[PDB]
């Protein structure tokens, strides 16, 4: 489940680049980090953990994308 | 025990290894010529201490002489490279544990390597010293002979007075070609030049408080060239507008490369002067320091002018003198590059996106059967993302780039042997009408890039305003400033990617000198330099069969530059723009070639960057923004080929050699080198020959493919994949290791890859044919994730699959299923995005079977 | 036309780039020299009375800006407006080796000639 | 232009991993963090 993970944290970047995440440069140099090493990830379980890390980091952030409608 | 020399006699010459403190050695002639030689230059203390015993007794002498350090620097291979660990750690440079790290030898990794070579700097120049000292006592004695490395320990004492013969006192003249030029790669890797930065040449003392406002040094560097090599039987002009043809100028920048290390990095670039406009004063450059050329003065400078022309006008706003002067001093602490100022009160930090994966490829190809987790074909090309402080880190990979000094009596040869390669095209000036410009909508550089691309300020000037600034880049010198950006790019690291955008000023003047050439190069089948020969219609094959020519025992080979762009040195790119401008001996004067040859090295060699928002001064490298950079590339890569096989063809012993002819190739080919100063047109021949038929080239931008008599590489007489390696070293202080070189037995299988592409053998049409084809992950790679333009329209879609199906369709040859049904992934996606908005029809094989098939080379 | 709009400006550009550097300090400079030449990087250097400090860690601050004044180009600088990489302004009381992994590095120090 | 965030989640559905569910549903009635997870809550 290698290209999966992969494509989800590119687009998880995507959304979170589009959140203005730009103005923060600790927690845009952590999340492009993480996104660096997904892709370069050869492991499952690497991936696994650095993707909830990311996910938990877009899904904080409240006033995003509503969540409780989907 | 090996010990490197460097011999060259009536029957063998080079530079090699061969077989043989208190040395002693063992005839009555000898014994008597040697001993009345030493008397009369006994008291010199130059020369180390000899005793008379039928033996030659010579006290307290090294272990290892400067041979085998300038041999082991000049050879280095980390597999057998104790010799230079014993230099080293014997001499207090480092500790013998220091070797236990990874990439210790490494430049890139590792750069605290640079330090422990620098240790050694102090004893080279005290080395230097001594031969002054050495050779003044051998001409107020009357004593001429040739000076060898191999005779001078690493204490600076000579010894070995056995080659010198008696003449007239106060008439001797030694000959130093050979010495100095083998010597030169070493004085700026070891910083021999350091101590003269302090006060009085010491060591212990403070740095001279130069004066921040001069410029000149011209008496300094007369003075240094006098200290150093002042038997240097070879007019030195500090300034190279005094040379007489480019083979001065070559020499003569060669030695201003050394002594720009100890003058202050403040009195470099732009020299400004104050000028005044309608009564208003201005500050422009009415100059130039080069740490090559030593000081150009412009010619045609103006005051109280009482209005400014469009010419004028695009000198003045290119010339960074008014940016500078009006910006603030920065202080940046990132990088350790020099820096004139910031232009803005706010640094600027920019990143690099993610990639917009496409899913609706993604969801079309598994449902295909692709991605299946445990396939060969799976993904590894994506868009990397950057933050803040990437480009800035890029721009800190200048580090990389040294200031170096080049074997000159070699280099000047190999130029020779390089300009063949470059014989047959034809090239000169041309006007303003006559040059065609492709892509009008590059960048057109800071500040110029604030109002438009090159499109706007080709279509604003008039013809002759062109010509006017073409004829006045030929007596002064233009500084322009280059412009930094990161480029989104799909790659398999995450390494940040930028690209320069030259001032137009510098493309309009360079078009009009290289255009001509540039086109006779691209329209050119079957030469050494493939470019703009298209792969399709056969040409990879027709390509591959030119490199096969006529090889005797066939094996191919590749290799790579590491930091290619960032760490070439400045000698190579200014002998590299020589070549290219040797066509001009119509069009063009000395004093013409000269302003013109200025006017790069002010403008794509060490220019001002304006990186982030403020301003660097760029020590040096390639720019990849400039149109001639590629071919330039072919003209260093070459170079380094044409040294390769120097050094690979020096560097064997002659006495092993049991072919004749090529013993003789031998010889001769030393002679011409640390020897016979004019150019032997004939000889050139002879080893451009030599090298067409057992080393055959098909070379693009720092790619190459070879095809090598494989014999002849074996047994020493071509380059093989360590003298590469050995180049690079010395030359480009990189380390390129084998694991991105490739070396291949079998020509039925092609080159395993040439511009990033693999062949493969398949038949057509009763037929066997090559054709190109490119990694499958790339393929799908480029499909998956896009970068966000081509969503707005579809057709923008269909042409990027199409070009990527192209390039795919020779995977249907592939033994490989999985490659062979990319293909058909491709063309299928193809049929439905067609669908969803004879052999001309792109959505069937047949159009795709054309383009590699020669019999229709239509476009 | 577009000659017209393009002359128009690099004049512009040129004459405002010049509202903000003739002084008695540049001119000072120009008269100290042989023949009114001198070298592009020292103008800046010894001309300047603003100054920008790129600071990518503490160490590099303690090292550089400790304290409200520091030597540097052969001057005496005084240290105002500190800023982060976020853009926002930061407090000299701010900046310590406990606090650090808090602060947006680098840091961005303005200094005025004094 | 929220149709990439669907499309997300569609993709995060699809995935059906235990962790990435797990915290989608913690937030479904609103309960999400507020930092990076290291390699705190609300409610
Ligand atoms: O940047 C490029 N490719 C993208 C991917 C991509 C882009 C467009 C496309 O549909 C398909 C894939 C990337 O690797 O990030 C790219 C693509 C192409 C290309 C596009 C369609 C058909 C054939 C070639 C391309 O041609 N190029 C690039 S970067 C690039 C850099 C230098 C270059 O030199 C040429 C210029 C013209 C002749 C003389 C030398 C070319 C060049
Ligand atoms: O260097 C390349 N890519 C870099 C990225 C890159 C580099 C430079 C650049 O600005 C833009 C992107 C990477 O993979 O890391 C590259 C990639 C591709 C490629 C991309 C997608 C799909 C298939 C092939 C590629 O095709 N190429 C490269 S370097 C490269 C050099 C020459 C070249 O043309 C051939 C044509 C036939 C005659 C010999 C010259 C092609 C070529
Ligand atoms: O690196 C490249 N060019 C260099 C050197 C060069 C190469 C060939 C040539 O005569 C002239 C100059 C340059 O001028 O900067 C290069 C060139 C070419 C090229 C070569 C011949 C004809 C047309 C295009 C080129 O095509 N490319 C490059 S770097 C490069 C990177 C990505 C890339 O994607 C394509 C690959 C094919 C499928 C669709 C996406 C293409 C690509």
């Amino acid at each position: 489940k290698m290209s999966d993970v992969k494509c989800t944290s590119v687009v998880l970047l995507s959304v979170l680049q589009q959140l203005r995440v730009e103005s923060s440069s600790k927690l845009w140099a952590q999340c492009v980090q993480l996104h660096n090493d997904i892709l370069l990830a050869k492991d499952t379980t690497e991936a696994f953990e650095k993707m909830v890390s990311l996910l938990s980091v877009l899904l904080s952030m409240q006033g995003a994308v509503d969540i409780n409608k989907l | 025990v090996y010990r490197a020399f460097d011999i060259y006699n009536d029957k063998v010459a080079g530079f090699a290894k061969f077989l043989k403190y208190f040395v002693v050695k063992r005839t009555f002639s000898n014994y008597q010529h040697e001993e009345t030689i030493y008397n009369l230059l006994k008291d010199c203390p130059a020369v180390a201490k000899h005793d008379f015993f039928p033996h030659i007794s010579r006290q307290r002498l090294t272990k290892y002489t400067m041979a085998d350090l300038v041999y082991a620097l000049r050879h280095f291979d980390e597999g057998n490279c104790d010799t230079l660990k014993e230099i080293l750690v014997t001499y207090n440079c480092c500790d013998d544990d220091y070797f236990n790290k990874k990439d210790w030898y490494d430049f890139v990794e590792n750069p605290d390597i640079l330090r422990v070579y620098a240790n050694l700097g102090e004893r080279v120049r005290q080395a230097l010293l001594k031969t002054v000292q050495f050779c003044d006592a051998m001409r107020n004695a009357g004593i001429v002979g040739v000076l060898t490395l191999d005779n001078q320990d690493l204490n600076g004492n000579w010894y070995d007075f056995g080659d010198f013969i008696q003449t007239t006192p106060g008439s001797g003249v030694p000959v130093v070609d050979s010495y100095y030029s083998l010597l030169m790669p070493i004085l700026t890797l070891t910083r021999a030049l350091t101590a003269e930065s302090h006060v009085d040449t010491d060591l212990t003392k403070p740095y001279i408080k130069w004066d921040l406002l001069k410029y000149d040094f011209t008496e300094e560097r007369l003075k240094l060239f006098d200290r150093y090599f002042k038997y240097w039987d070879q007019t030195y002009h500090p300034n190279c507008v005094n040379c007489l043809d480019d083979r001065c100028i070559l020499h003569c920048a060669n030695f201003n490369v050394l002594f720009s290390t100890v003058f202050p990095p403040t009195s470099f670039g732009p020299l400004v002067r104050k000028i005044f406009v309608d009564g208003v004063p201005f500050v422009v450059s009415t100059g130039y320091h080069f740490r090559e050329l030593g000081v150009v003065h412009n010619q045609d400078v103006n005051l109280h002018s009482s209005r400014l022309s469009f010419k004028e006008l695009l000198v003045y706003a290119a010339d960074p003198a008014m940016h500078a002067a009006s910006g603030n001093l920065l202080l940046d602490k990132r990088t350790t590059c020099f820096s004139v100022a910031a232009l803005t009160n706010n640094v600027a930090f920019q990143t690099v996106k993610p990639g917009n994966f496409n899913k609706d490829f993604y969801d079309f190809a598994v449902s295909k059967g692709f991605f299946k987790e445990g396939s060969s074909v799976e993904l590894k090309h994506f868009f990397f993302a950057q933050d803040g402080n990437a480009a800035i880190s890029d721009y800190d990979y200048y580090r990389y780039n040294l200031p170096t000094m080049c074997d000159i009596r070699q280099l000047l040869f190999v130029v020779e042997v390089v300009d063949k390669y470059f014989d047959c095209y034809d090239g000169g000036c041309i006007n303003a009408n006559q040059v065609i410009v492709n892509n009008l909508d590059k960048s057109a550089g800071f500040p110029f890039n604030k109002w438009g691309k090159a499109r706007l300020y080709y279509d604003s000037m008039s013809y002759e305003d062109q010509d006017a600034l073409f004829a006045y880049t030929k007596r002064n010198v233009i500084p322009t400033i280059t412009q930094m950006n990161l480029k989104y790019a799909i790659s398999a690291k995450n390494r940040a990617r930028t690209v320069a955008g030259v001032s137009i000023c510098s493309t309009m003047t360079n078009r009009q000198f290289h255009q001509k050439l540039l086109k006779s190069i691209a329209a050119t089948r079957g030469a050494t330099v493939v470019i703009g020969t298209s792969k399709f219609y056969g040409g990879w094959h027709n390509m591959l069969k030119t490199v096969y020519s006529d090889v005797e025992n066939p094996h191919l080979m590749g290799w790579d530059y590491p930091k290619c762009d960032r760490a070439m040195p400045n000698m190579l790119r200014i002998m590299a723009s020589l070549v290219l401008a040797r066509k001009h001996t119509t069009c063009c004067s000395l004093s013409h070639r000269f302003y013109r040859l200025a006017n790069e090295c002010a403008q794509v060699l060490s220019e001002m960057v304006m990186c982030g928002g403020s301003l660097y001064v760029k020590p040096g490298g390639t720019s990849s923004g400039d149109a001639t950079t590629a071919y330039a590339n072919s003209v260093f890569n070459i170079c380094q080929a044409v040294t390769a096989n120097v050094n690979a063809l020096l560097s064997t012993d002659g006495n092993k050699i049991a072919d004749k002819y090529v013993r003789n190739l031998q010889h001769r080919l030393y002679e011409c080198l640390y020897r016979n100063r004019d150019v032997d047109t004939d000889f050139v021949n002879e080893f451009y020959a030599y090298l067409r038929k057992h080393f055959s080239m098909m070379i693009l931008s720092d790619d190459a493919v070879v095809c090598f008599n494989s014999t002849y590489a074996s047994q020493g007489l071509v380059a093989s994949i360590k003298n590469f390696k050995s180049v690079l070293y010395y030359q480009n202080n990189v380390f390129m290791s084998e694991a991105k070189c490739w070396t291949e037995t079998d020509l039925t299988k092609g080159p395993h890859e040439f511009c990033s592409q693999h062949t493969m053998l398949v038949k057509q049409g009763d037929d066997y044919v090559y054709l190109p084809y490119p990694d499958p992950s790339r393929i799908l790679g480029a499909g998956c994730f896009v970068d966000d333009i081509v969503k707005t329209d579809g057709t923008l879609m269909i042409e990027r699959f199409v070009s990527l199906a192209i390039d795919a369709y020779p995977l249907t040859k592939h033994p490989n299923q999985e490659y062979a049904d990319v293909f058909h992934l491709y063309l299928q996606y193809i049929r439905k995005l067609h669908d969803e908005l004879n052999t001309s029809r792109y959505w069937e094989p047949e159009f795709y079977e054309a383009m590699y098939t020669p019999h229709t080379v239509l476009q | 036309d577009k000659r017209a709009k393009v002359t128009s400006a690099m004049q512009t550009m040129l004459f405002t780039m010049l509202r903000k550097l003739d002084n008695d300090a540049l001119n000072n400079i120009i008269n100290n020299a042989r023949d009114g030449c001198v070298p592009l990087n020292i103008i800046p250097l010894t001309t300047a009375a603003k100054l920008m400090v790129v600071i990518p860690d503490y160490n590099t601050y303690k090292n550089t800006c400790d304290g409200t004044t520091f030597t540097y180009a052969s001057a005496l600088w005084e240290i105002q407006q500190v800023v982060d990489a976020d853009s926002k302004i930061v407090q000299l009381s701010e900046i310590s080796m406990d606090n650090s992994p808090n602060l947006a590095w680098p840091l961005i120090v303005t200094a005025l000639r004094a």
